[PDB]
């Protein structure tokens, strides 16, 4: 028979149906609530008791009259899967946002879903290119792995994710797929642009991308369970289809923030720095769920925007265990002015080893870390005293590094909006060999304002030259 | 008033008209109410987040239908209010009267005039709480626009859609930035051009109504209430009142932008919203979440500025551009509201307290401040031209980033240094005085080409006018036709170039 | 002169008010209200006859 | 289902009664007992009343409620074992018991004072809501006509502050 | 706080030493073990005697190289003792 | 055994910061609600006790020596300068540049004495 409720109380997003029956919705379940604009889902979040179970909102909650019929779908919701979502750019319900009408899916697998088997987890250490500077030398990211970019708020993240994936997505090999939480409005907008004018999703033709958007306006219940439906059309994209596929999580800190808001109107006892008192095991039944098992191959991109630009903050140091190549991007080294920001003394990706890239890109980075650690070291000193009050050895360590350090940007083919340059992809080998001259001086006396924003060091001395004619 | 005497009339029959058809048998009675919220007992079919009438006149929203007593916060005075009053169910979700009519009128929370006008004509009262357009229709930001004041401006544009945010301490005229952006609403606005329209809607949340007063005298002066609607929330206004203000900005934003024609907007201090939200979190019964202010700061600051957008020609090609405005203790860059903001805004402009008492009326720290859309939406004139002007801009930052106390390695760094200042001291656009896209790049090119740079740093303050009028009365031509073409070519850079020599003889 | 005028006008309004409050008081001064019960009465029976 | 559930407050117990007793008839038989309790509680000013208090013992409470039982049959029916489980879990129901005759109400009789812009006190004990209201309007207003004083009509509020506000 | 109360002691890997090149990363002046020497193996201990010694040593002229000037041959030489240590 | 054995009776505490951890400890156990430390409301009520315990009388006196471990440069917990503050002589014996070359590990520089008079 029907399975109908009553909503008894909605306070805030988190609303409460008191299913007066027998069988009440089972827990982590969908409930519907037809109110007039839609089909408000609920999550069957804890059972109350006493014949009521407090739910989070799918949507709206403005309206909802106490004492609507809520009707159970009874099972998780049921996120359309296959290739036809390729194109499409999926709503947190799984409802196409696309105004293509709904998407002919074969098959619908629940959201939820169990993570991958602790035995079938096919351990690789196959670095995927990027071509980034920082992405080529001071951290490898791995192919068919979990890359986090844990980073400040837009001080970096979104465009190093636009570029990476018009970098990666033309060689995708397979059929990736873009999810994002609490995205910016303009952004998603930029990012439905860019993967339509690439040709990653043709419009009336093949496409290998299939989006599921969560941009921040939604309600917090849709906010979080926005980047879950993403993983599960992941997960069903892995193991169904078989072959490597992209998955790119943009703000994953704002599905964190979703449980935060959720939390506190959901009667838990505020936790550590308010968060939501499930922060790591959460984050992690929705991180570890992604993984690239033998069943198929997951290129995962979780972007983390750190609260507060400090990255003690609890949940981006939850955040920074459950992703393997780590690409830090922090606003001291915006500030400096280098576009690409990251952290070069910070981000590391455990996926670089001696027998990874190769002992000499080992030892390359171990050198310019090396360097740019006893820069910042000798930083008090030298804005103490001066350049000239150290040793020569540690002045030519400080210039080199400088140096170095003014290498680090680079130009990314779309942030040609900032930059202005049409964008630099420095190959992996040639960045390797590039630093490793650098550190030892075979460009030492190139100009510094001729190392920023170039390609390799061909590009590096052809700037030299450049500013030889120009500034004189 | 005979006419005071015809509106008693037609209001008294409304009201006789409304008691013949109470329908009210069972509607609620406030059992308590306090610190602007009302706990009410009954009114067992409200639909959440609609209107409640109040016997003490005062109304208020109804936010947490919680089981058997809804709550209903009090948009309005408690003296007056008691408990068991009869509460009446408006049966409808707040909704603020909007349209087009509302022009240079002041309104209060819902939308209720306060100047003292009279009634003002509706075009539409929708929700405070309207879903915003989601991918589909939405759009880049393909039509830029003028921030009026040079202010950075173009270094970091405002374009359609832009959701640009600012911080400062208090009594930091950031209000004042505001109010000169609104001011740029003349030089197109008062025109006839929809294109060039773009058509604001300040905010007033939580200020001292002196401050409402001032705000409306240099609107009239100037000219600007025939093109703002500034809603009004005063701090000796209720906190409902200001915490639903935001949304009632929202909702004027949807009735114009909806309509199709490109508008704009400019919320006001938005830290006393954030405070209000606070009141009405932690005084109804919502327990504190982080930076002890209430769990949902981010949900309600998006759904403010997430409302902002520019959508594509499917839906008219429209925008409401919006430049939300956050205030902080001490400049903090680094708090809970600012910091979330500073997420959910796309630009940035930071005002300090050094430079408010430093060197700049302006005082926009030009290296903190940025926008997510520098190259797409900017002016034409200031990037298809002077696009390495704004390279410049970005370079001549970082070289003055530079100089506190390095010493003088070379001649090049001394003379960016001296360029760049001369151009900082230049770049100030000063208060109430809008007038831009006519000689933007001029300041940086002059400056590259070595005109300005040779005139006395502190002699630049009057060097600038007289450099203006010139091109005014002088290259009116050119002037104008880098007004109106929308781009200074290479042969405009030559004659401007004349100009530019004129300028330097005289 | 305007100015003048626009104050004048809201004095009119405010006196009027000042003598609807003595207006007020004669409604319940004057036994209109035992004139006003079979109207309410009658009101409250259309009303309730309505639906 | 109950007739309405009467949100708590420690009306949990009054709703379980009602609930209990409806698996039964126990309805007439149920407020009997309740009415006999009350009536013999306001027949003791004093034992009976501060014995509605937080502070009597547990050994105390179970006694007191014992004692009041103890006034022949009068508490017969489930409502002794309501009164015995709240002798330990919440000492007061008074308002549980005009809850459990609230319940009653809702069972059989039901009916509100109606308001608007009238403060009269009557009731109209019929299911339908839409023939005798008017009827019992019609009938308190000719007969009785009591302190039905709401002292004037809320339109004479909203009317000046109509015309005093532009 | 409260494992630093309970365990038996630390070795606080610093991320300046990880990333000063030292992997890995024990910052050996920010080490700390109640237990010592006497849970070691003594062919250890007859150079380690000595190890930390230098190291501590090292420690206190770290300031002195990183003003980046002359001193005088004891200086020196701890200099060059503890970054070749 | 200084109320019956009358004699000059020591005593030692094993980690006075440790029971200031322990005390914290209950008093969040407890419901309590931990406050007069900023973490911490029964600090002052069992730290002044323990403390006001080690007493001095007319018929002999009971000399306390407590250990209160340095969290490393807590300067800042008012319960440590409590406890600083609540005593009257004491030895400092640092790890660093304190126990180098020294087998009693102390500083008599940064030691003090306050019945150390001539």
């Amino acid at each position: 028979t029907p399975i109908t409720g009553k909503v008894t109380a909605v306070i805030g997003a988190i609303v409460d149906v008191h299913f007066e029956q027998s069988e009440l919705p089972a827990i982590l379940n969908a409930l519907e609530i037809k109110t007039p604009q839609g089909k408000l889902v609920l999550e069957v979040a804890q059972h109350l008791g006493e014949n009521t179970v407090r739910t989070i909102a799918m949507d709206g909650t403005e309206g909802l009259v106490r004492g609507e019929k809520v009707l159970d779908t009874g099972g998780p919701i049921s996120v359309p899967v296959g290739r036809e979502t390729l194109g499409r750019i999926i709503n947190v319900i799984g409802e196409p946002i696309d105004e293509r009408g709904p998407i002919k899916s074969k098959l619908r697998k629940p959201i939820h879903a169990d993570p991958p088997s602790f035995a079938e987890q096919s351990t690789s250490a196959e670095i995927l290119e990027t071509g980034i500077k920082v992405v080529d030398l001071l951290a490898p990211y791995a192919r068919g792995g979990k890359i986090g970019l844990f980073g400040g708020a837009g001080v970096g993240k979104t465009v190093f994710i636009q570029e990476l994936i018009n970098n990666i997505a033309k060689a995708h090999g397979g059929f990736s797929v873009f999810t994002g939480v609490g995205e910016r409005t303009r952004e998603g907008n930029d990012l439905y642009r860019e993967m339509k004018e690439t040709g990653v999703i043709n419009l009336e033709g093949e496409s290998k991308v299939a989006l599921v958007f969560g941009q921040m306006n939604e309600p917090p219940g849709a906010r979080a369970r926005v980047a879950l439906t993403g993983l599960t059309i992941a997960e069903y994209f892995r193991d169904e289809e078989g072959q490597d596929v992209l998955l790119f999580i943009d703000n994953i800190f704002r599905f964190t923030q979703a449980g935060s808001e959720v939390s506190a109107l959901l009667g838990r006892i505020p936790s550590a720095v308010g968060y939501q008192p499930t922060l790591a095991t959460d984050m992690g039944l929705l991180q570890e769920r992604i993984t690239t098992t033998k069943k198929g191959s997951v290129t995962s991109v979780q972007a983390v925007y750190v609260p507060a630009d400090d990255l003690t903050d609890p949940a981006p140091a939850t955040t920074f265990a459950h992703l393997d190549a780590t690409t830090v991007l922090s606003r001291g080294i915006s500030e400096l002015g280098i576009y690409p920001a990251v952290d070069p003394l910070d981000s590391k990706s455990r996926l670089l080893d001696a027998a990874v890239v190769g002992q000499e890109h080992y030892d390359v980075a171990s050198k310019v870390q090396e360097t740019l650690q006893t820069y910042k070291s000798l930083q008090d000193i030298i804005a103490i005293l001066g350049m000239d009050e150290l040793s020569e050895q540690d002045k030519l360590t400080v210039e080199r590094a400088r140096k170095i350090q003014r290498f680090l940007s680079q130009p990314f083919a779309v942030a040609e909006v900032f930059t202005g340059i049409p964008g630099k992809l420095v190959r992996l080998k040639d960045t390797v060999a590039s630093f490793k001259a650098v550190l030892e001086g075979k460009y030492d006396n190139i100009p510094e304002h001729a190392f920023y924003m170039v390609g390799g060091i061909e590009d590096v001395v052809a700037k030299a030259e450049k500013l030889a004619a120009e500034a004189n | 008033k005979a006419q005071p005497t015809e509106v008693s009339s037609i209001l008294e029959e409304r009201i006789k008209g409304v008691s013949d058809e109470a329908n009210l048998n069972e509607t609620g009675r406030v059992l308590a109410v306090g610190d602007g919220i009302a706990r009410v007992f009954g009114l067992n079919n409200i639909q959440a987040e609609e209107l409640v009438e109040f016997s003490s006149g005062v109304k208020g929203m109804a936010l947490n239908l919680e089981p058997g007593q809804v709550g209903i916060v009090l948009f309005g005075s408690d003296r007056l209010v008691k408990e068991g009053e009869l509460v009446k169910r408006t049966g409808n979700i707040v909704d603020v009267p909007v349209g087009p009519g509302l022009l240079g009128r002041v309104v209060d929370a819902l939308g209720n005039p306060i100047d003292g006008k009279g009634p003002i004509d509706a075009a539409g009262r929708s929700r405070a709480q309207v879903k915003a357009p989601g991918i589909l229709p939405r759009r880049s930001v393909h039509e830029p626009v003028q921030t009026g004041l040079k202010a950075v401006d173009a270094l970091v544009p405002i374009g359609r859609g832009q959701r640009e945010l600012i911080i400062g301490d208090r009594q930091t005229g950031k209000t004042a930035v505001a109010l000169d952006t609104i001011l740029n609403q003349k030089r197109w606005n008062n025109g006839s051009d929809e294109s060039k329209k773009l058509y604001c809607v300040y905010v007033a949340v939580g200020q001292k109504r002196s401050t409402v007063a001032q705000l409306v005298q240099t609107l009239e002066q100037h000219d600007a209430m025939k093109y703002s609607i500034i809603v009004a929330a005063t701090a000796s206004e209720a906190a409902p009142l200001q915490y639903l203000a935001p949304f009632t900005a929202a909702s004027i934003g949807e009735w114009f932008r909806d309509n199709g024609k490109h508008a704009l907007i400019v919320y006001d201090d938005l830290s006393k919203q954030a405070v209000a939200y606070r009141q009405l979190s932690l005084l109804l019964r919502r327990p504190p979440g982080r930076e002890a202010y209430p769990g949902d700061v981010f949900y309600l600051h998006s759904r403010l500025l997430e409302r902002a957008a520019k959508l594509s020609e499917k839906e008219g090609s429209g925008s409401l551009t919006a430049l939300p405005v956050i205030e902080t203790q001490g400049g903090d860059v680094s708090a809970y509201i600012p910091t979330n903001v500073i997420s959910i805004t796309d630009g940035q402009i930071f005002l300090e307290a050094e430079l408010f008492y430093k060197g700049i009326r302006p005082a926009i720290n030009v290296g903190l401040s940025v926008s997510r859309v520098g190259s797409a939406a900017q002016v034409k004139a200031l990037k298809q031209v002077a696009g390495s002007l704004k390279l410049f801009l970005a370079q001549y930052r970082e070289v003055a980033a530079f100089a506190q106390f390095g010493s003088d390695l070379d001649a090049s760094t001394k003379q960016t240094l001296v360029r760049g200042e001369r151009l900082t001291q230049l770049l100030k656009q000063n208060q109430y005085s809008p007038l831009a896209t006519e000689e933007q790049v001029p300041l940086i090119y002059a400056g590259v080409n070595g005109h300005l740079d040779g005139i006395e740093l502190s002699r630049i303050g009057e060097f600038e006018s007289s450099f203006l009028s010139y091109l005014k009365s002088n290259h009116n031509e050119l002037l104008t036709e880098i007004r109106e073409k929308g781009e200074l070519s290479k042969e405009l850079l030559a004659s401007l170039k004349s100009a530019t020599e004129s300028f330097v003889a005289t | 002169w305007v100015r003048y005028e626009a104050s004048l006008r809201q004095l009119e309004q405010r006196q009027l008010a000042k003598s609807v409050i003595s207006r007020v008081q004669s409604e319940l001064g004057n036994p209109k209200f035992q004139e006003k019960v079979l109207q309410q009465s009658i009101s409250e029976i259309e009303q309730l006859l309505s639906k | 289902p109950p007739p309405v559930r009467l949100f708590g407050v420690e009306g949990t117990y009054a709703t379980a009664l009602y609930q209990a007793a409806a698996k039964n008839s126990s309805i007439d038989a149920a407020f009997q007992s309740l009415q006999k309790v009350e009536s013999t509680v306001k027949k003791n000013p004093k034992l009976g009343h501060l014995l509605l208090n937080p502070a009597l013992s547990l050994k105390d409470r179970n006694s007191v409620i014992d004692a009041i039982v103890e006034t022949h049959k009068n508490l017969d029916g489930y409502v002794v074992n309501l009164l015995k489980v709240l002798s330990e879990n919440n000492r007061l129901g008074c308002f549980e018991k005009i809850a459990s005759d609230f319940g009653v109400l809702n069972d059989a009789h039901n009916g509100l004072l109606k308001g608007t812009v009238t403060s009269a006190e009557p009731l109209d004990p019929k299911s339908f809501k839409r023939i005798e209201k008017a009827l019992s309007a019609s009938k308190l207003v000719g007969q009785g006509k009591s302190l039905k004083l709401e002292n004037v009509v809320k339109p004479e509020i909203k009317g000046g502050l109509i015309v005093e506000l532009g």
